[PDB]
């Protein structure tokens, strides 16, 4: 899909979740 | 989901409810790929073990949820089924290779604010991001415990393991089309899926275009949370020419 | 606890 994985409440505003920081902190 | 936290609301908005007609009953988690797709584990449809050998009849597809038991009026979206694919290689008699399966819609879903798909990844993407000790992310309404239920969608991020360490772990034979996540014992951090949440996703979000995607299916596990055992989860980049393949000639 | 009832349009 054209903007598949982009979240309407999170990616699209520019808002982050809880928890993302954790993924994204492991991908050396 | 063991010891994982409660999702902030549109947090996973592929995720979806396997549910079944009568009795009404979670089944397994699933993901929306597509409008009118949904991909699942096939041990979730057919495992006749277990004498499971459900059809597009028996079930129901819940989108957009967060709260589990609670029909979210104006929020979900419920649809049936229109034909039912599972891997023509999918081995449920010794280990579950190749554990993977698509669902078709009977129409298509609009998205929403609650309600959207996540990406398939590509080569690229599954080698850059494929790798021990980064993190993924796995999401259902499963118990909370091997031996209850959540009141909402629960959430857990978890760390692929060395292929060698997956393997030494179990007796079952493990194939290419697999991969294993969790702590180990001395990392002191727990979590794992459990019944009710397999056939659900495994999602990374990539460093490079900022995008979700699902790299596994919950497949296999032997118990929840117990330490020296790992979760077991298909190879979704592995077996995605088959998914081309339904997709485009059906 | 057990489900909270769905409409009878999906059930048909
Ligand atoms: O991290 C993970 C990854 C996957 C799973 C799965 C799926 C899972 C685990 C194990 C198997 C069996 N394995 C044999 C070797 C490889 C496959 C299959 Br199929 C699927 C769990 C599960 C456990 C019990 C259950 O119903 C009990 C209730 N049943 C009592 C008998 C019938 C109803 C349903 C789901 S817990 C779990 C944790
Ligand atoms: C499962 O159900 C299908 C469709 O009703 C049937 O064709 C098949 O014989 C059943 N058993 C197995 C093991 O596929
Ligand atoms: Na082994
Ligand atoms: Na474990």
């Amino acid at each position: 899909e054209a903007d598949c994985g982009l979240r309407p409440l999170f990616e699209k505003k520019s808002l982050e979740d809880k928890t993302e920081r954790e993924l994204l902190e492991s991908y050396i | 989901i063991v010891e994982g936290s409660d999702a902030e609301i549109g947090m996973s908005p592929w995720q979806v409810m396997l549910f079944r007609k009568s009795p009404q009953e979670l089944l397994c988690g699933a993901s929306l790929i597509s409008d009118r797709w949904v991909l699942t584990a096939a041990h979730c449809l057919l495992y006749p073990p277990w004498d499971k050998n459900f059809t597009e009849n028996d079930l129901l597809v819940r989108i957009g949820k967060h709260s589990r038991t609670r029909y979210e009026r104006n929020i979900e979206k419920i649809s049936m089924l229109e034909k039912i694919y599972i891997h023509p290689r999918y081995n449920w008699r010794e280990n579950l290779d190749r554990d993977i399966a698509l669902m078709k819609l009977k129409k298509p879903v609009a998205f929403s604010d609650y309600i959207h798909p996540v990406c398939l990844p590509d080569r690229e993407t599954a080698a850059s991001l494929l790798q021990a000790g980064y993190k993924g992310r796995v999401t259902g309404w499963g118990n909370l415990k091997e031996t209850g239920q959540p009141s909402v969608l629960q959430v857990v991020n978890l760390p692929i393991v060395e292929r060698p360490v997956c393997k030494d772990s179990t007796r079952i034979r493990i194939t290419d089309n697999m991969f294993c996540a969790g702590y180990k014992p001395d990392e002191g951090k727990r979590g794992d899926a459990c019944e009710g949440d397999s056939g659900g996703p495994f999602v990374m979000k990539s460093p490079f275009n900022n995008r979700w995607y699902q790299m596994g299916i919950v497949s296999w596990g032997e118990g929840c949370d117990r330490d020296g055992k790992y979760g077991f989860y298909t190879h979704v980049f592995r077996l995605k020419k088959w998914i081309q393949k339904v997709i485009d000639q059906f | 606890g057990d489900f909270e009832e769905i409409p009878e349009e999906y059930l048909q």
